[PDB]
């Protein structure tokens, strides 16, 4: 689409879908699309792999081939996320503007609004996005770490 | 609260209060007074006038002024004060919620009471207002439909016969001698002794020495040869300032008067004389009821001895079968306004008001028609 | 939601039966908070609502004042941002009647800054102090009425005080406004301030014996003239234990509260002496028994007092002339020493208060900072059957504060259109002026007149009063008697009476007893009396450098009068905030709405007057920067960042979001929104929105989920 | 700040200050005293007398103008500390006194001083704001004038006013002539002033003269002890009643008129009948001349013997008496029906000195 | 020998002479005037009392007392020795030899009129004597039996209208206020000046300016306006040291108090009201030839100007056809006792004398019956 993946892009995207093929079937669950994508460190969101899955689910089978998922990861290089709109996207949520957020009104804002994290996601999260354990995050330096 | 008032514009005291009360609620002197003297002290609030009894309260240092002389209103802004006082502070009401009865001495001026309906529809808005003559309402309160009235007030005295309620209007005798005149001549009488009253304010002292020493001798020449021989008949007096005064022969030289009134220079016959002309004015079949009833009202009919001497002197007038009679009743100081409550209180009477309709048909003169 | 959350909505706002309609559309729902856009009107639920724990304190910090319900933490949160960006100070005024919420409005402003502020241990201590020492204000400043078992008889104001790095230093407390009257002469079915009744019901026997006080309250002439001595709604004997802890939780000693107690017991004893007349018709004290415990109780003298409630001290060419009283003015002298001492005791206990909320700083460089987050908790128009010398002064109180209203906020966002450029013409408003200056203009107010016949010779009577009130205010539009009335008028208004047309209508004053409240014949003679008392508090009350004042005895109508400039003095110098307080029933209740009552209330508030003025005027301002960086989330190209100015930045984004002409201004540093619909329309946008922001921030976490813990 | 000035300038001493105060904050003696400075004022007058001491006031008339300017100088400038230019003046004269007293009164303060607003009020009108009434007869009586003001619920009674130019200067002189009978003597202006003080501290007014005059002939029981600023001692006997008793019998003065008690009486017998009443009730007392012990037993003693066996006689004498002019101005400055009776210097401009007859 | 005698006992003037003269013998002060300092000089002459022209001459050490205030004898021996002065010492005769006629203001107290006659017959031992009536004598001096007569002297003014000889005593009024009352007016209105005029002899030299500087203004409020505004009406007056002293409108506010009594405190009307009044008490038919008759009489009617002031006021009062006129003699100051004179010295008076004998029948009562 808005490039050409290269065969060593191709073979390195197929050695990180080997972990989920495993047995030897070239496919993988249409939610899972999501993990081998966030696997290989893309950002989509389950909005944007509902609407690429919409094309692949017309014969069921629950499940894609690494070609679809090959022409799918294509899709989601097209317009990537900037480190600064994501820090701006906390930026909006902090109450005081001086860069630090509680694990509490993360959780919150979390669990509050669409495509909702779980429990688990968050506790995951709170794990190390409160860095040492006073109960907040710097929400700046958390998004250069989330975006390595 | 559609109640008629029942207003008795004395020529000495306004007597006001509402058709059906047993008695006048307000009872004050038919007084303006101006302050004579210099305001000095910046604090208080003097007022340019004073009505009635703060008027009586503060004598002293007002000219006190009557705007109403001889039954006569010769003041109108005076007798406005009067009015509004009367209605305002007084009794405490809105003129034009209540229809006013108003009073009137007989043979007066015409523009008395044109002058008294304009005030009455056009500076106080009154719904509806009558002027009744005041000999008239005294023989409702005496209870009676026939008798002859005499009347005396402070400014007037006047006699109206009555007979089965027809008043005799060529009959209606008018006599501009009373208290008032009494109080003036006994301000003359009273220094002989070296007692001189001449202000406004010494006038209403004369005036209360009259009201509680005088009386009317059954014979002014025993009781002025009783007076010459010992102190029997001498009463004192406390004026204001406690200076005592001994008062004799002028306790009853003062009422004389009404049967003499030659004392003020006047060419007139006394009141006995004035009321069996009245009574001799009236038809033959008439006088016997007359005689027999002879109703008297108003403050100067209010000294002791006064019926006895009337009687006395009527029975030396009249044929010696007639009986007499003279009905002088407790209450002789209130019952003009008496019968102005009943009056005012007749369903009958209702029709005869005279109402603010009528008054925008026709002028003040409406009042000559009613 | 239920009704419109902020009357500058409704479209029919001319009409009072629209907006008592949206009052009673809300509250029934329990949404008991709604604005009129930046004021807020609260209505008393009379019982529990959850809506003030922790979690709402959380949901409401730094949130904007259009994303969320009204409520006082959505004022509170306003009025502290406000404090802490400008760095000048602030107050929020709450008013409203007896019963209506002032006082617990107070208490939850206080825990919403102690929870939200940086500094929870100091927050703690400023809150606690200013919540424990509440039984005590109210005890001695508080009394029963006509109305409500617990009214306010005083402006209670208090600050929290916070530094440049935001937290709360310290605090202050003070009190402007007692009701001095009130401690001498009660009107029928009203009450003396509460702690004489806790004191004869719940004090300990002990206790009332040293103090020389029986039980019942009958026995003591400034406690009976209200009728009310026993009541069933108040639990005199559970209030003073209440009362007493509070007292011991200032940190008072047992022989503080002993001094203090003295002194309650005092003023019912001084309600108790009783004049004769001398054969020169001077005043002799008759008894000795109250005389034998003011000695004690005052520690004073008991020749010196009763020499001094009947005699009064001048002081020529050095030497010392004693002039003896006439009855009438040692009965004054008497009464002016108990107004004066309970007056003197009460600022002592709120000046006692506020010296334990102080800084503890050095006052010292690099101290360079003072920012205050001042609370005034103050009555409403109080309005009555009968009205008094009491609900005069308390009407002229707010007559005044409504002018201050024109001054601070009416006229200065006039100066803010001016300021930034904004065409646009001025509101039409009436002025107080003319009705400020008709109750305190210096030699023609009815303050000035009414202080004149206090001090004219001769028989002066509250009707010589009214008489002069007729020949001197005699032309003017704002004030009317039965006598200057029109027929229509007098049978509305009565011989008794005068009637002033207040900014928010109507209110008509019975003189009866005007001359004898006005009075506070407090001679020199009764002060340096006090100023030698063995008694602590009233050595610290009455002080030898008062002395001085060569001055006649200032009135009561002249010391509010004076005082009242001192609250406006005080306000004048920071930036308002409003909450208007609603009494919903004259008897408490929960959910029971009585409109003729409700009615009265949003008349004399003048709720109306404030609605028809505010959405005449824009809604909503903030400086480009401020507006910009929270909604550029909505337009693309200024979004995550604007390259340009920031009012260029904010002009493409109005073109974004489809404003047209009518609906905003761009002023020289602020952007304007006339209407609140298009910034409710903004914020709905702005919250769907969000979504999308948490959408990108869960896809970039969960692109980070796996590869932390895998190959 | 800018209060009126109440200025009571009596003819033996000024008393000034503000209205509003409860006292005077200035009280002196109307002295002006010159070396035997170029001269001195009041307090240090009274002071340095070693001095020809002299008083601008005679019998409350203004004899010599330019010790008047330095003594409303001196009032303003030394003692309230005060410019005059900021505050309206109270003064305050005797009644009938000459015209040309208030018109130069007027002047000088509007042209010397330039008061904003002054007004002139009658001294004994004033004592009647100060004790309280606005009935009463007023007996005022200074270091210059004795007078009557006769007042009924606040109008005053011009034809009954009644004035004596006898007071405490006049009993200060005679004093000073009776104390040649001991051989003490006294001729100076400092030893008037020594005299003054005799007077002030050892005179009183005797019950019954010819009892107190029987009492100190048979026995020195009366007599008591002075001593003076020498260092000598002077004893005094029936010279305590004699010097006051000229009030009650004023041909020892060799004057001709009525005592203070029968004017006081004669002021109330011109009033008019009614009033009498109220006005026995209401004999109010003020100025230093009415400080003697015994004078208001006396006072009611004489006039119970010439009113009514039946009217109740009251005599209000306050302990402050000697301020009641001034605590009166203090109260009559603050009415707020009072500021539009003062004469503004704009109203001097259109008419003359002469405006303060149809203002005052 | 024993022609009668008269005497107008004035509040002010003793006037006293014979029936048969033109003018009283006797013109002097009704004072009696009391030493008041002590006296040093052994062997000078002076006495206990004096009266009339020498107290007038002494009073520099003297009080003067007047016995007569406002037409009453308010001290019956002081009294007596003006009585006693006038007959032993200025007429040089017995009164008990000459019968007496004697004067009075018409609505006096009786004790006044019994103890002048009580006095007249046991101390003076008259051998008759009569009361005429001030207001009533000077209408004989006038030559007429119609008019109404003002009188002013020094304590009384009032006014008495006759018409063909009969009085009528409801008309009769009577007003406090005459020329004592105007000095004492002009004392306290020369204050003003600042001339302080307080003793009884001190009255006297006020009395003096009054009689020589005061005059009634035509128009009170247009000469008020004029001596505002120049120094043409001011006269000097030197005092007996040598003093000038200057008045201006003094000289006519001092009697406008008779047409203003306002300005003494006193409530009536003026003397030209007052004289209205009388005229409207009387009856229709006689007011025409009062309005064409009024006598002005006593020492208080000889202001310049009170005639054209009182035509121009009761001009203004009466309906504008009448013919009022003013009757003001050069000789007014004495037509009481000149109309006296004609009383006492005609023919058909000689029966209306009180006599000794009828004096013993009936005591001093027996005066009401023949005056
Ligand atoms: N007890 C009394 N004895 C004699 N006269 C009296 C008495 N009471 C009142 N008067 C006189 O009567 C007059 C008032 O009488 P009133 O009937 O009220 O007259 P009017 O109707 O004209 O006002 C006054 O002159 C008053 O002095
Ligand atoms: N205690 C006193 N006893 C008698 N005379 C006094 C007393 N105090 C003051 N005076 C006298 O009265 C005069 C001062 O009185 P004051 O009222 O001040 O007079 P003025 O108004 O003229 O200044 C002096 O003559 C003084 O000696
Ligand atoms: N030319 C005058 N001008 C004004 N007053 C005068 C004149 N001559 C006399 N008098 C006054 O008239 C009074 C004396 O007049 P008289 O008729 O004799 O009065 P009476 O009879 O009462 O004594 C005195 O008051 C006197 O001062
Ligand atoms: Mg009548
Ligand atoms: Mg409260
Ligand atoms: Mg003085
Ligand atoms: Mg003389």
């Amino acid at each position: 689409m808005a490039d050409q993946l290269t065969e060593e892009q191709i073979a390195e995207f197929k050695e990180a879908f080997s972990l989920f093929d495993k047995d030897g079937d070239g496919t993988i669950t249409t939610k899972e699309l999501g993990t081998v994508m966030r696997s290989l460190g893309q950002n989509p969101t389950e909005a944007e792999l509902q609407d690429m899955i919409n094309e692949v689910d017309a014969d069921g089978n629950g499940t894609i081939d690494f070609p679809e998922f090959l022409t799918m990861m294509a899709r989601k290089m097209k317009d990537t996320d900037s480190e600064e709109e994501i820090r701006e996207a906390f930026r909006v949520f902090d109450k005081d503007g001086n860069g630090y957020i509680s694990a509490a009104e993360l959780r919150h804002v979390m669990t509050n609004l669409g495509e909702k994290l779980t429990d688990e996601e968050v506790d995951e999260m709170i794990r190390e996005a409160d860095i040492d354990g006073d109960g907040q995050v710097n929400y700046e330096e958390f998004v250069q770490m989330m975006t390595a | 609260e559609t109640t008629a008032l029942v207003c008795d514009n004395g020529s000495g005291l306004v007597k006001a209060g509402f058709a059906g009360d047993d008695a006048p609620r307000a009872v004050f002197p038919s007084i303006v007074g101006r302050p004579r003297h210099q305001g000095v002290m910046v604090g208080m609030g003097q007022k340019d006038s004073y009505v009635g009894d703060e008027a009586q309260s503060k004598r002293g240092i007002l000219t006190l002024k009557y705007p109403i002389e001889h039954g006569i209103i010769t003041n109108w802004d005076d007798m406005e004060k009067i009015w509004h006082h009367t209605f305002y502070n007084e009794l405490r009401v809105a003129p034009e919620e209540h229809p006013t009865l108003l009073t009137e001495a007989p043979l007066n001026p015409k523009a008395n009471r044109e002058k008294m309906t304009q005030i009455m529809f056009e500076t106080f808005n009154v719904p509806a207002m009558y002027v009744a003559i005041q000999a008239v309402l005294s023989l409702y309160a005496s209870g009676r439909t026939t008798g002859i009235v005499l009347d005396s007030g402070d400014g007037v005295t006047h006699n109206v016969p009555i007979y089965e309620g027809y008043a005799l209007p060529h009959a209606i005798m008018r006599l501009d001698l009373a208290g008032r005149d009494l109080t003036d001549y006994l301000m003359k009488i009273l220094t002989e002794r070296g007692y001189s009253f001449v202000t406004t304010a010494e006038r209403e002292i004369v005036r209360d020495i009259k009201e509680k020493l005088c009386y009317v001798a059954l014979d002014f020449e025993n009781e002025m040869a009783t007076a010459a021989s010992s102190s029997s008949l001498e009463k004192s007096y406390e004026l204001p300032d406690g200076q005592v005064i001994t008062i004799g022969n002028e306790r009853f030289r003062c009422p004389e008067t009404l049967f003499q009134p030659s004392f003020i220079g006047m060419e007139s016959a006394g009141i006995h004389e004035t009321t069996y002309n009245s009574i001799m004015k009236c038809d033959i079949d008439i006088r016997k009821d007359l005689y027999a009833n002879n109703v008297m009202s108003g403050g100067t009919t209010m000294y002791p001895g006064i019926a006895d001497r009337m009687q006395k002197e009527i029975t030396a007038l009249a044929p010696s079968t007639m009986k007499i009679k003279i009905i002088a009743p407790p209450e002789r100081k209130y019952s003009v306004w008496i019968g102005g409550s009943i009056l005012a209180s007749l369903s009958t009477f209702q029709q005869m008001w005279i109402t603010k309709q009528e008054y925008d048909e026709a002028g003040p003169s409406i009042v000559h028609r009613k | 939601r239920v009704g419109v959350q902020d009357f500058v909505l409704l479209e029919n706002f001319t009409s009072e039966a629209a907006f008592i309609e949206n009052l009673r559309r809300r509250f029934r729902e329990n949404l008991i908070y709604t604005y009129i856009g930046p004021v807020l009107v609260s209505v008393n639920p009379y019982r529990d609502l959850q809506i003030y724990s922790r979690q709402h304190m959380e949901r409401y910090r730094g949130v904007s004042f259009y994303e969320v319900p009204p409520h006082l933490f959505a004022v509170a949160d306003t009025v502290y941002r406000a404090l802490r960006t400008e760095r000048r100070d602030q107050a929020v005024m709450i008013s409203g009647e007896s019963g209506a919420g002032k006082t617990e409005a107070t208490k939850r402003l206080l825990q919403f800054y102690a929870e939200t502020c940086p500094a929870p241990e100091r927050g703690g201590a400023v809150r606690d102090r200013l919540l424990q020492s509440n039984p005590v204000l109210e005890a001695f400043g508080n009394a029963k009425t006509l109305r409500n078992d617990n009214s306010s008889r005083f402006g209670k104001y208090m600050d929290v005080q916070f530094d440049f790095k935001g937290a709360p230093v310290g605090g202050h407390i003070l009190s402007y406004l007692l009701e001095k009257s009130r401690v001498v002469h009660q009107n029928h079915g009203e009450r003396n301030f509460h702690v004489f009744y806790q004191l004869l019901e719940g004090g300990e026997e002990e206790t009332l014996r040293r103090l020389g006080l029986e039980r019942n309250p009958q026995s003591y002439l400034y406690l009976v003239k209200g009728q009310c001595a026993k009541v069933s709604s108040i639990n005199d004997k559970s209030d003073w234990k209440v009362m007493r802890k509070a007292l011991s939780v200032i940190d008072f000693t047992e022989d503080e509260v002993e001094d203090l107690l003295s002194i309650v017991a005092s003023v019912l004893h001084l309600g108790n002496i009783h004049f004769a007349a001398d054969e020169d018709s001077n005043a002799q004290v008759t008894t000795e028994n109250q005389l034998k415990y003011l000695t004690r109780l005052l520690g004073v003298e008991g020749t010196t007092l009763r020499e001094a409630l009947t005699h009064r001290k001048i002081i020529a060419k050095g030497e010392e002339l004693l002039s003896p009283l006439n009855l009438e003015q040692a009965a004054y002298a008497r009464d002016a020493l108990a107004k004066a001492v309970y007056s003197r005791t009460f600022t002592w206990l709120v000046r006692k208060i506020n010296r334990s909320l102080a800084s503890k700083d050095a006052e010292s460089p690099s101290w360079r900072s003072t920012t205050v987050l001042g609370l005034l908790d103050i009555y409403g128009f109080e309005v009555f059957q009968h009205n008094s010398f009491e609900q005069f002064c308390i009407n002229y109180c707010n007559e005044k504060l409504q002018q201050l209203f024109i001054e601070l906020t009416l006229k200065s966002e006039q100066e803010e259109y001016e300021a930034e450029g904004i065409a646009w013409e001025p509101v039409q408003y009436f002025n107080n002026k003319i009705i400020c200056d008709l109750v305190e203009e210096k030699f023609k107010g009815i303050i000035s007149i009414l202080d004149e016949e206090c001090l004219r010779p001769g028989e002066a009577t509250d009707l010589t009063f009214l008489e002069k009130l007729e020949d001197t205010v005699k032309p003017h539009p704002h004030f009317l008697t039965h006598k200057l009335a029109d027929q229509k008028t007098r049978k509305s208004l009565d011989r008794g009476e005068f009637r002033l047309l207040h900014y928010a209508g109507e209110v008509t004053y019975s003189v009866t007893g005007f001359l004898d409240k006005n009075n506070d014949l407090l001679f020199r003679n009764l002060k340096e009396t006090m100023c030698s008392s063995m008694n602590p508090i009233m050595a610290q009350c009455f002080d030898k450098s008062e002395l001085s004042d060569k001055k006649r005895p200032e009135t009561v109508a002249t010391q509010f009068k004076m005082s009242l400039l001192q609250l406006v003095e005080i306000l004048r110098s920071k930036e308002p905030a409003y909450i208007r307080c609603i009494k919903p029933n004259d008897a408490k209740q929960p959910g029971r709405f009585d409109e003729v009552l409700i009615r009265h209330q949003v008349k004399y508030l003048g709720l109306m007057e404030n609605l028809r003025v505010r959405r005449a005027g824009f809604a909503y301002r903030r400086k480009y920067e401020a507006f910009l960086q929270r909604y550029k989330s909505l337009c693309p190209e200024t979004w995550p960042m604007w390259a340009g100015r920031p009012q260029d930045g904010v002009a493409v984004l109005v073109r974004h979001l489809g404003y047209k002409p009518e609906e905003y201004k761009m002023g020289r540093t602020k952007i304007f929104i006339r209407f609140p619909k298009t910034l409710f329309a903004t914020e709905d946008s702005l919250e769907v929105r969000r979504q999308s922001l948490a959408t990108k921030i869960q896809a970039a976490w969960r692109g980070f989920h796996w590869r932390q813990k895998f190959l």
